[PDB]
């Protein structure tokens, strides 16, 4: 019965409170999408949308929780442009490695980030302890790789500059999602680890039906999400 | 699982003289981190190990300045330029690249002294043990060099075998000589079947094989 | 001064446990990584395990793997290694060690001891072994003692408590097939010293708590 005009009008509020807590270029972007479903005239075109508000919003919410700097996917690097960067002295040798999988230097993570446009943190290690505290806590689906040249150990005598690729998603098949990103990062790791270079990958999903409490974006945050984005969802099928 | 092969195994020097103990790699221990993790230890007799050279040639803060390190890849050297008494034990290099953590099977050095051959002394056993039932005869080659020597048992002429057991010492710190100890272990019944209880010695310091021996019923 | 001190060893018995400490002290412990290395007796050093300064990574001996745990506590200073499910190739002296800065070993221990046997604790028989004329050359006489069928192994043997040394050699025991461990000590001495000074070989069995003192005299 009611028109998409209409739907979007009555989550007016739902969506302000959306937006007034998503990072400036999150917000924007999430903005100017819930005015092309305003302004949709087909039923697919507003879906997409949608969908598209979803994954922005998640990602926004994400890198608050997490202290990180929400990165546009226009302005997110790729493993060749963090590799270039980073580890200018292999980069040439990580093109000759590439030549039959040249896709690789194209992978362009959530979160691309670098031990202190490649994002800074302060520890890799951290964070990955983050997510396997969290995964044996609360049971959340996750997958981790290291690279690791041979069976080499770590060292306490020398540092080395590293990189940590997280994936992250909003969607309902949580495990699927883990699987099939660990999975096209696989080859890249093993790469890495030819090239003696120290990385590791994160990948983890949320669902609407995850306890609040559980989520990987603080709970706060959880509440935005299922007020506006996902009432959204359900009020675009049953119109 | 990198394997380490030390050569040699033992390593007689005398004092003053140089040196070298190689420990060869079964992978190059160069990591990628650009360092190279083979260390070089030495295990005195009695005491816990201790590091000599770290990372191929580091010298240890305070270890004497005649040892040194030196090699690349799979390819390893520790050398003592001039050996002082002090160095006798086992030298051991170790990696630490990569897990596990393995280390070579151990160099023996041993101190160059003139040839000494054995003292030879025979124990019958004591009344005590007999009266327990149990007869040992023990046999002891005293403060001799090199260490290679063979000591075996006859019982009325007849070779002993599967019924004795034998130790030696650690190199003297002071005179460089070995000792050793052999030891026939019968049944007091066995025992007092038979009557020539015979050590027989063979080591290169002495002229011929030398036969130790006694009668049971003798003092 | 960097000293690492072990302890908890002991006698187990097969399929059992044991938990061994290591007391570090002279230097930051919290930010250094730790490490275990075990000596069969007789045998060469094999590595056993490793902790990192904040026990995020952890590495094991393939040997000891699923058997053994390592960990520590940086507030008190202190390297544990929980050892289960032990068999007799585990008898060693375990040593803890650091790096103080590196994955080598630059520091280590004074060792503990760790038997695993189901043999029970036993002192020895001490028999002596005296001096004759099948022990004699020149001015020199040989005499000494055996000591039999001891477990577990550390065992002490002085001469007249202590103060006879010149000329004495202890040999190493030997693990015989019952389980038990035996040695003998012998001391050459003047000829003529022989029923004017008497000589007595102490034995101390501390595991067991026995002493023996054993007076050796000429065979008459
Ligand atoms: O859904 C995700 O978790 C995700 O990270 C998706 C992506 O990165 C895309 C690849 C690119 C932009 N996306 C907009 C769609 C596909
Ligand atoms: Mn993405
Ligand atoms: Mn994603």
């Amino acid at each position: 019965k009611k028109p998409i005009a209409l739907i979007c009008a009555e989550l007016y509020k739902p969506f302000q409170d959306l937006f007034a807590a998503l990072p400036k270029d999150c917000s924007e972007e999430c903005q100017t999408l819930f005015e092309d479903i305003r302004n949709s005239e087909s039923h697919a075109s507003a879906w997409s949308s949608a969908l598209r508000i979803k994954g922005v919003a998640y990602e926004g919410f994400f890198s608050l929780t997490n202290s990180w700097r929400y990165i546009p996917e226009d302005l997110k690097p790729t493993l060749g442009m963090a590799i270039q960067t980073v580890f200018p002295d292999k980069f040439e040798k990580f093109l000759e490695r590439t030549h039959l999988h040249p896709e690789y230097r194209d992978f362009t993570p959530d979160y691309l980030m670098c031990r202190s446009a490649v994002q800074e943190v302060s520890s890799v290690s951290a964070v990955v302890d983050r997510f396997k505290s969290k995964s044996s806590e609360k049971g959340r689906p996750i997958r981790q790789e290291e690279s690791r040249p041979k069976t080499e150990s770590m060292q306490e005598d020398i540092e080395v500059d590293e990189l940590l690729i997280v994936e992250v998603g909003y969607q309902t098949d949580i495990e699927g999602k883990v699987i099939s990103d660990i999975e096209k990062w696989k080859g890249v790791v093993n790469l890495m680890s030819h090239l003696g270079i120290k990385v590791n990958v994160l990948t983890c999903a949320d669902n609407s039906q995850t306890p609040r409490t559980d989520w990987w974006i603080d709970e706060k945050y959880v509440r935005l999400l299922l007020n506006s984005i996902s009432y959204l969802f359900k009020e675009l099928l049953e119109n | 699982q990198i394997v380490l092969s030390q050569s040699p195994l033992s390593l007689p020097v005398s004092l003053g003289d140089q040196a070298s103990i190689s420990c060869r790699s079964s992978q190059s221990l160069l990591h990628s981190n650009g360092n190279t993790y083979l260390h070089w230890y030495l295990q005195k007799p009695g005491q816990s190990p201790k590091l000599l050279i770290y990372k191929v040639s580091n010298r240890f803060s305070g270890v004497p300045d005649r040892f040194s390190g030196s090699g690349s890849g799979t390819d390893f050297t520790l050398k003592i330029s001039r050996v002082e008494a002090e160095d006798l034990g086992v030298y051991f290099c170790s990696q630490s690249t990569h897990v596990p953590y393995t280390f070579g099977g151990g160099t023996k050095l041993e101190i160059k002294r003139t040839v000494a051959a054995p003292s030879v002394f025979i124990f019958p056993p004591s009344d005590e043990q007999l009266k327990s039932g149990t007869a040992s005869v023990v046999c002891l080659l005293n403060n001799f060099y090199p260490r290679e020597a063979k000591v075996q048992w006859k019982v009325d002429n007849a070779l002993q075998s599967g019924n004795s057991q034998e130790s030696v010492t650690e190199q003297d710190s002071k005179d460089s000589t070995y000792s050793l100890s052999s030891t026939l272990t019968l049944s007091k019944a066995d025992y007092e079947k038979h009557k020539v209880y015979a050590c027989e010695v063979t080591h290169q310091g002495l002229s011929s094989p030398v036969t130790k021996s006694f009668n049971r019923g003798e003092c | 001064e960097v000293k690492l001190e072990e302890s908890g060893g002991g006698l187990v018995r097969p399929g059992g446990s044991r938990k061994l400490s290591c007391a570090a002290s002279g230097f930051t412990f919290s930010s250094y990584g730790m490490q275990w290395v075990r000596q069969a007796p007789e045998k060469g050093l094999e590595w056993v395990a490793y902790i990192s300064s904040g026990s995020r990574t952890i590495y094991y001996a393939d040997t000891v793997k699923g058997r053994f745990t390592i960990s520590r506590d940086n507030p008190k200073n202190t390297l544990f290694l929980q050892m289960t499910s032990l068999r007799s190739e585990d008898t060693a002296m375990y040593y803890c060690a650091t790096g103080y800065g590196g994955t080598w070993f630059a520091y280590w221990g004074q060792g503990t001891l760790v038997t695993v046997s189901a043999a029970s604790t036993k002192g020895p028989s001490v028999f002596p072994l005296a001096p004759s004329s099948k022990s004699t050359s020149g001015g020199t006489a040989a005499l000494g003692c055996l000591v039999k069928d001891y477990f577990p192994e550390p065992v002490t043997v002085s001469w007249n408590s202590g103060a006879l040394t010149s000329g004495v050699h202890t040999f190493p025991a030997v693990l015989q097939s019952s389980g038990l461990y035996s040695l003998s000590s012998v001391v050459t001495v003047p000829s003529s010293s022989l029923g004017t000074q008497t000589y007595i070989c102490n034995v101390n069995h501390k595991p067991s708590n026995t002493k023996v003192d054993k007076k050796v005299e000429p065979k008459s």
